[PDB]
RNA sequence: UGGGAGAGGGUGGUGGAAUUCCCGGAGUAGCGGUGAAAUGCGCAGAUACCGGGAGGAACGCCGAUGGCGAAGGCAGCCACCUGGUCCACCCGUGACGCUGAGGCGCGAAAGCGUGGGGAGCAAACCGGAUUAGAUACCCGGGUAGUCCACGCCCUAAACG
RNA sequence: CCGAGGGUAGGGCCCGUGACUGGGGCGAAGUCGUAACAAGGUAGCUGUACCGGAAGGUGCGGCUGGAU
RNA sequence: GCGGGGUGGAGCAGCCUGGUAGCUCGUCGGGCUCAUAACCCGAAGGUCGUCGGUUCAAAUCCGGCCCCCGCAACCA
RNA sequence: GAGCUAGCCCUGGCCAGGGUGAAGCUGGGGUGAGACCCAGUGGAGGCCCGAACCGGUGGGGGAUGCAAACCCCUCGGAUGA
RNA sequence: GAAUGCCGGCAUGAGUAACGAUAAAGAGGGUGAGAAUCCCUCUCGCCGUAAGCCCAAGGGUUCCUACGCAAUGGUCGUCAGCGUAGGGUUAGGCGGGACCUAAGGUGAAGCCGAAAGGCGUAGCCGAAGGGCAGCCGGUUAAUAUUCCGGCCCUUCCCGCAGGUGCGAUGGGGGGACGCUCUAGGCUAGGGGGACCGGAGCCAUGGACGAGCCCGGCCAGAAGCGCAGGGUGGGAGGUAGGCAAAUCCGCCUCCCAACAAGCUCUGCGUGGUGGGGAAGCCCGGGUGACAACCCCCCGAAGCCAGGGAGCCAAGAAAAGCCUCUAAGCACAACCUGCGGGAACCCGUACCGCAAACCGACACAGGUGGGCGGGUGCAAGAGCACUCAGGCGCGCGGGAGAACCCUCGCCAAGGAACUCUGCAAGUUGGCCCCGUAACUUCGGGAGAAGGGGUGCUCCCUGGGGUGAUGAGCCCCGGGGAGCCGCAGUGAACAGGCUCUGGCGACUGUUUACCAAAAACACAGCUCUCUGCGAACUCGUAAGAGGAGGUAUAGGGAGCGACGCUUGCCCGGUGCCGGAAGGUCAAGGGGAGGGGUGCAAGCCCCGAACCGAAGCCCCGGUGAACGGCGGCCGUAACUAUAACGGUCCUAAGGUAGCGAAAUUCCUUGUCGGGUAAGUUCCGACCUGCACGAAAAGCGUAACGACCGGAGCGCUGUCUCGGCGAGGGACCCGGUGAAAUUGAACUGGCCGUGAAGAUGCGGCCUACCCGUGGCAGGACGAAAAGACCCCGUGGAGCUUUACUGCAGCC
RNA sequence: CGAUGUCGGCUCGUCGCAUCCUGGGGCUGAAGAAGGUCCCAAGGGUUGGGCUGUUCGCCCAUUAAAGCGGCACGCGAGCUG
């Protein structure tokens, strides 16, 4: 049946992104802790 | 009138629709209509705040003329009578000498080709606009600004009219459409006669459909809830009120009333409502 | 052809008297109601009086043993639309007539549907009396309805 | 081929019968009240409406077959 | 299992707060009436469900017995 | 976190074929005029039968499954809320 | 040594279950160390509104070639979506961007919030919507509207020529719109041809034929033709379209108007360029100088911004056109022609699936387009089959039980069972025919029935063409033929009577309930006069609504019919400048502390003093509630009638053993041989009753009762048969569970149900197929119950606060 | 209570005997026939249907008879629900 993962590249990007964690207070401390925790990736890959 | 509909299918059965007799024109002006931004009742912060609104049909806004003091003493033609989905009332399209052409809601008997103005000086005359002041006392009158220059707000609704009382100082006194008797600054602007479309309020819906159309999404009592939704919710099988029948909100909701006490306009309200 | 009287009918308008309610005024110990009372209303200022307003319904005197209509029925006043009917003249048509099973229309009140309207009155209903009882008669309230528009109902001591 | 009639299916009219139910007629001396006839003690009657153990009551309009 | 009840012939007070039994109807006698009802005047009839106790004193307070009504009897 | 799911907003797309035959219109009849009757035309509808599509009624299977909701048969809606 | 401990290792179950759709295989020939499994050929089967083809998501090298087979692949493997390497993706016109706007997001100005931040007109961003110029063929192992060929086109820049008041982010027009139905004419597609082209072919009884088999086109500028869309022209006035305007809008005048003209598309034609089958040879050659023509059917597509009808009344903005303002009129712009210029990203491959979402090469999920033929009334249904693609990545035997899926069945026919559950029956079309009841539509496919193939003959009408031939569509009539049977296969209602509930189509517990539940049109009450009420928010701001009492919020009821009684004492709500109570504050009688005193300081009575409460009224489609005992009629029985206590008032109409009735299978009647259910009645209704509506009601229902007909393997009562498993052999090889085990019966005993203790009995050792009585078998630290001064949701006249409101 | 699945039905039995029938008896208010009552006897047998979930019961039609109990109210790693 139809299942919860249904991939979209701008959705994606949209949510999880870059700018959109940048532009939010809580988007910015998933980015300092990230960084500290030494993460390779501080955002879901995605192909634009 | 309003036409009925033989019985050849269950909802046609009682189904009724206007007559548009008085419509003599089935598209709009195009430099008159802007589309109406459809909310779902929901505000600016994505909530809904009207419940059970939605998903009614399309439509565009027709710009209506709710001042008239706009254009003294420039008159103008009837040029059409319009279907507007965005009230109850028809519509007249004014085909102004002035080459302007504008909307206003059409009054009853207001007739497709007469003539119609506005101003201190016009003629007591269905269609026509003057001051309170200047309507001789027993008048029908419609569109009614409150306050001066503010807009027409009273008795726009299909059928409705208040009707000049009397004066008194800088006011006169009015009988609204609900029956209340209210002082309105004599400098407001109104129209004479009744607004047209009376037999609106005999259209029998005839279906869930039809509110489904109007952007009307079903009501679900109280009643039929859980005690997390409503103080009617819950109860072992059907159960009566069990407490004073309120809101989901919890205020109380036969007879509770819920006007402000100190509200100015106190001053200029003769006597509450008719029945 | 020329004239007549008339609440005949339909529509639009409109006038004053009275009741009720509201507002202002002035005023105080009761008012109302009956066979007698009580319920009811009244010092939270009633009744009685003056002024202003709102609204509905009905048209006093004229008014009669009167008039009109086929009947039911029709009564302030104004205008419009319309029916019936009588008189005169003796001009025209030349029996074109009477009745009328069916059919069709009209048809007081009450009642019914949809909307409006609602002052007074008032089935139901409540209360106070009376009474052995009083689901009555009397008294105080009171909802349909009584009013308007449209559509039904089609009864009658619809009687001369 | 037609054909008495047999069979299948479904209608129509009539008669008989039916737990129970509706009122009706009648029946020497039952209970309740007293609606009508004398203004019958609230004039009666009336079509309709609503109500009431019952006669009846009341509203609205009508009739005199009532007033004396 | 828990609560209330039993008192002239009928239906109800009095019990809680011990002494003092009342109300309407019914019944009986007498009036009015031609007569009955209605109405008016008078009168009788309860020692209080029963036994036991407390008390100077019990319908009344406390217990047992008879009854008479209500309410309850849930989780499997 | 609404890439599942619930509602709404914006912009697009889809719904084989068959059946029934409303209003209206035209003509005819009818009458003082009407109402209305008949025929044809017409093509309405949370109308009917039924694929796609959307469902998930009953039963059987499956039950360390093909599958953490599936399979077969049967069944609901299918111009609409 | 134990913690259902933790981490890891390794056992048991066990050579057991299984190896993932029952569409299906067989042989020959290759290759290789090795072959059911790779390659080739022939035969066989399956999909064909797909299981074929093309897009878009998503995936990300999986694409092509060489070399490989440790692992991955449910077996094998020489093969592969696997390993290693090399190669492969080419655009002015396709898609996106250097264009436009939608919701929404963001946000100069501005507003608000302790901070973080929230909002917000314009503007900007935002597309699968608007807009915009490329079609056919050829080529690679692998890209192609991209490379090549042929024929077309767009914009930008510069120049030349001609024309003009040129000029805009501003004004205007246009873009620009729904649903259903639909005309004309075309194209896509398809059918036939006795016509044109073509290797060949004559078999097995016959046919050298008007025989069979194959094919008979594609794109194409200007022009022309056919069909259509769009659009009046002139002049005078002019205050309106936040400046201007010759534009647009409004008025007047002349002209002409299912036309015309002008313009724009579609289709046909068209210089030119391509393509071009079966078959037979080795993807290629040939065929072949291939032919390329006529007829019919014909779209849901095109002309398209077409037409009609309807109500629920159907985006925006740019491109474009017109108007003028600054300006500028050596400039600028429009038309024509020429040369030049023309960027960034994507492009492989999978894509209903082994490459996407489901941990798997997983019977599930996944949007758009094309989707051939024939027959069946139609069709995307159904059977077969084209193109194309497959046989589902374990096989080989056997022919037990039992299981699944399927077929048939003597006589009976619901006797099965909670229940006709299930499975029969019925079944499409044509015609005849069709009841109660009804809201007049319906009930209706009611029920029930007849027909249905093939052949010959006669005949009617329509389409295309021409008015005829042919081709195509719709019929009528007569005579015959055959079989058990003519919708001969496949797809395709069993029906009726009578209740309950809900009016109805809809909706719901994703994944145990689809319902009588929710919703629904409709009815009533109630709030709300607009900066509305109400809702979200600390606020600003929003929604309500660019709505205005015929409107908007809340509540109950639930189409429609006939109706909806009595009680306002309590709670609620509504009205009530009196009175009572009442906080802060006002007031300060009268005290008190201190000081030598001025003074400073503290308590403080009467009174005045809000809402709320009390108090007085109203109010039921507000919360709610609607009696007891005793007696009484000339047979009895019963009680119209009376008495008395109590209430705020004592349940009206209608209905009633009910989705409600305890006693209860009440009683009687119906149906049955027999009826705790059903239906109709009665009424001492334990414990109906009027908008938590009452009693009815045509139609409707995958709702729940009861009955009958039809028909049946449901059953008496089972039998046989098919396939897939189970079984045997080769390959691969789990699982929960498991203190260890050398693990019998009885009767006893034992913590009360013993393989394990006692006594007796019985019993050689080890397996395989089967059955499930036991191992208080497995699973899940019982979900019931209780306990915990354990939790959570929910309620209220529990307590105590808070928002909000006064 | 770190789980002993709980009514009835179906299937499959097996046992007890306080025996429903069949067999053997004594007494009888046993004439015969048919009964009553008690004793011995567990070998075999002990029907089909309507109603209800029902066990049970009642009813219909039969019968030699339509027995009563145990087996975790026997039997859900056997089915139903
Ligand atoms: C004095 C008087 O008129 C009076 C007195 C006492 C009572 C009554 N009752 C009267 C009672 N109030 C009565 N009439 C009434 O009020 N009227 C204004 C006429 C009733 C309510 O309709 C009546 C008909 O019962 C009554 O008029 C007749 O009763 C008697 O006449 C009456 C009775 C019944 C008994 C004794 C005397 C009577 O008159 C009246
Ligand atoms: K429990
Ligand atoms: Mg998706
Ligand atoms: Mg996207
Ligand atoms: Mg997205
Ligand atoms: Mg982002
Ligand atoms: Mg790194
Ligand atoms: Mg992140
Ligand atoms: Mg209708
Ligand atoms: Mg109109
Ligand atoms: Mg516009
Ligand atoms: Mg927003
Ligand atoms: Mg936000
Ligand atoms: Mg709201
Ligand atoms: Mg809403
Ligand atoms: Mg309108
Ligand atoms: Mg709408
Ligand atoms: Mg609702
Ligand atoms: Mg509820
Ligand atoms: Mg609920
Ligand atoms: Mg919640
Ligand atoms: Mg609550
Ligand atoms: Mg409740
Ligand atoms: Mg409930
Ligand atoms: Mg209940
Ligand atoms: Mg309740
Ligand atoms: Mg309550
Ligand atoms: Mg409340
Ligand atoms: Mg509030
Ligand atoms: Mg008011
Ligand atoms: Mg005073
Ligand atoms: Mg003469
Ligand atoms: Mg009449
Ligand atoms: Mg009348
Ligand atoms: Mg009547
Ligand atoms: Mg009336
Ligand atoms: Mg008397
Ligand atoms: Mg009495
Ligand atoms: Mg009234
Ligand atoms: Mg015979
Ligand atoms: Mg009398
Ligand atoms: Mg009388
Ligand atoms: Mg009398
Ligand atoms: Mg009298
Ligand atoms: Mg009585
Ligand atoms: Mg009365
Ligand atoms: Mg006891
Ligand atoms: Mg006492
Ligand atoms: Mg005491
Ligand atoms: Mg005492
Ligand atoms: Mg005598
Ligand atoms: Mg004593
Ligand atoms: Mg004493
Ligand atoms: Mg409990
Ligand atoms: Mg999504
Ligand atoms: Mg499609
Ligand atoms: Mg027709
Ligand atoms: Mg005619
Ligand atoms: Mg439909
Ligand atoms: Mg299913
Ligand atoms: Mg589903
Ligand atoms: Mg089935
Ligand atoms: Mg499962
Ligand atoms: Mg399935
Ligand atoms: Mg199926
Ligand atoms: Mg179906
Ligand atoms: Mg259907
Ligand atoms: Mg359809
Ligand atoms: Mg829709
Ligand atoms: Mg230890
Ligand atoms: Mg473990
Ligand atoms: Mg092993
Ligand atoms: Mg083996
Ligand atoms: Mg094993
Ligand atoms: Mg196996
Ligand atoms: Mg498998
Ligand atoms: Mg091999
Ligand atoms: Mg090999
Ligand atoms: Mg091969
Ligand atoms: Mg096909
Ligand atoms: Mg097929
Ligand atoms: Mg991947
Ligand atoms: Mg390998
Ligand atoms: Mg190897
Ligand atoms: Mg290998
Ligand atoms: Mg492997
Ligand atoms: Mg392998
Ligand atoms: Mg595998
Ligand atoms: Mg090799
Ligand atoms: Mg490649
Ligand atoms: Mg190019
Ligand atoms: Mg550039
Ligand atoms: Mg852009
Ligand atoms: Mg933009
Ligand atoms: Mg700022
Ligand atoms: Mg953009
Ligand atoms: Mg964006
Ligand atoms: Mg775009
Ligand atoms: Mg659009
Ligand atoms: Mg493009
Ligand atoms: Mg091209
Ligand atoms: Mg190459
Ligand atoms: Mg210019
Ligand atoms: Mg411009
Ligand atoms: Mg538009
Ligand atoms: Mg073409
Ligand atoms: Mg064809
Ligand atoms: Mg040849
Ligand atoms: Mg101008
Ligand atoms: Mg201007
Ligand atoms: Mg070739
Ligand atoms: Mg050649
Ligand atoms: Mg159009
Ligand atoms: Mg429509
Ligand atoms: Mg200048
Ligand atoms: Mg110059
Ligand atoms: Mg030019
Ligand atoms: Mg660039
Ligand atoms: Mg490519
Ligand atoms: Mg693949
Ligand atoms: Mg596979
Ligand atoms: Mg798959
Ligand atoms: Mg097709
Ligand atoms: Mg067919
Ligand atoms: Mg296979
Ligand atoms: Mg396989
Ligand atoms: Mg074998
Ligand atoms: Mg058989
Ligand atoms: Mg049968
Ligand atoms: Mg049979
Ligand atoms: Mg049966
Ligand atoms: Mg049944
Ligand atoms: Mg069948
Ligand atoms: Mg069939
Ligand atoms: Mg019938
Ligand atoms: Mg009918
Ligand atoms: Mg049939
Ligand atoms: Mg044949
Ligand atoms: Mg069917
Ligand atoms: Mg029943
Ligand atoms: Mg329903
Ligand atoms: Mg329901
Ligand atoms: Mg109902
Ligand atoms: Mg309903
Ligand atoms: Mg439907
Ligand atoms: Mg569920
Ligand atoms: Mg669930
Ligand atoms: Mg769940
Ligand atoms: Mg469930
Ligand atoms: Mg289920
Ligand atoms: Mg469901
Ligand atoms: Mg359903
Ligand atoms: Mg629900
Ligand atoms: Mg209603
Ligand atoms: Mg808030
Ligand atoms: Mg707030
Ligand atoms: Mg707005
Ligand atoms: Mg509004
Ligand atoms: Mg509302
Ligand atoms: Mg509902
Ligand atoms: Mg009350
Ligand atoms: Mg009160
Ligand atoms: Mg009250
Ligand atoms: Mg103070
Ligand atoms: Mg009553
Ligand atoms: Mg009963
Ligand atoms: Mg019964
Ligand atoms: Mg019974
Ligand atoms: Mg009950
Ligand atoms: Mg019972
Ligand atoms: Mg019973
Ligand atoms: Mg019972
Ligand atoms: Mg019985
Ligand atoms: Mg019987
Ligand atoms: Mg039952
Ligand atoms: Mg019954
Ligand atoms: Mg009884
Ligand atoms: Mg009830
Ligand atoms: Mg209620
Ligand atoms: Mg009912
Ligand atoms: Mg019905
Ligand atoms: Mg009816
Ligand atoms: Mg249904
Ligand atoms: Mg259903
Ligand atoms: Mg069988
Ligand atoms: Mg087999
Ligand atoms: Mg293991
Ligand atoms: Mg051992
Ligand atoms: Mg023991
Ligand atoms: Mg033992
Ligand atoms: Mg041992
Ligand atoms: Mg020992
Ligand atoms: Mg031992
Ligand atoms: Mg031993
Ligand atoms: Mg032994
Ligand atoms: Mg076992
Ligand atoms: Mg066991
Ligand atoms: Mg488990
Ligand atoms: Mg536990
Ligand atoms: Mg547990
Ligand atoms: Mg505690
Ligand atoms: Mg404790
Ligand atoms: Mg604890
Ligand atoms: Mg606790
Ligand atoms: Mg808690
Ligand atoms: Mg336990
Ligand atoms: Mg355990
Ligand atoms: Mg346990
Ligand atoms: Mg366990
Ligand atoms: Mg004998
Ligand atoms: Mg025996
Ligand atoms: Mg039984
Ligand atoms: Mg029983
Ligand atoms: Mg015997
Ligand atoms: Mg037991
Ligand atoms: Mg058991
Ligand atoms: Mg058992
Ligand atoms: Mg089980
Ligand atoms: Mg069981
Ligand atoms: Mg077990
Ligand atoms: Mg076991």
């Amino acid at each position: 049946m139809k299942r919860t993962w249904q991939p979209n590249r701008r959705k994606r990007a949209k949510t999880h992104g870059f700018r959109a964690r940048m532009r939010t207070p809580g988007g910015r401390k998933v980015l300092k802790r990230r960084r500290q925790k030494g993460r390779w990736r501080l955002t879901p890959a995605v192909r634009k | 009138a309003v036409k009925k509909f033989k019985p050849y299918t269950p909802s046609r059965r009682f189904m009724t629709v206007a007559d548009f007799s008085e419509i003599t024109k089935t598209e709009p002006e195009k430099s008159l209509v802007k589309p109406l931004k459809k909310t779902g009742g929901r505000n600016n912060q994505g909530r809904i705040t009207v419940r059970f609104r939605g998903g009614g049909h399309k439509r565009l806004y027709r710009i209506i003329d709710f001042k008239r003091w706009d254009k003294v003493g420039i008159p103008a033609k009837v040029a059409a009578i319009e279907y507007d989905p965005n009230r109850s009332a028809r519509i007249a399209l004014l085909h102004y000498v002035d080459g302007e052409k504008r909307y206003i809601i059409a009054p009853d008997g207001l007739q497709v080709g007469q003539q119609v103005v506005a101003g201190p000086d016009a003629p007591i005359q269905v269609g026509n606009a003057l001051p309170l002041r200047f309507i001789p006392v027993g008048t029908v009158v419609h569109a009614v600004e409150l306050e001066p220059k503010k807009g027409a707000k009273l008795a726009r609704a299909a059928g409705t009219s208040a009707q000049i009382q009397g004066r008194e100082g800088d006011y006169v006194i009015l009988r609204l459409p609900s029956g209340e008797l209210r002082k309105v600054h004599g400098e407001c602007y109104a129209t004479v006669g009744a607004v047209g479309n009376a037999d609106h309020k005999n259209i029998v819906l005839g279906k869930a459909g039809r509110s489904r159309w109007l952007g009307r999404r079903p009501h679900v009592r109280g009643a039929a809830m859980n005690p997390v939704d409503h103080p009617h919710g819950g109860g072992e099988g059907r159960a009566p009120r069990g407490r004073p029948p309120a809101s989901p909100w919890g205020w109380q909701t036969k007879g509770l009333k819920t006007r402000k006490r100190r509200k100015p306009s106190s001053r200029f309200i003769i006597a509450r409502r008719k029945k």
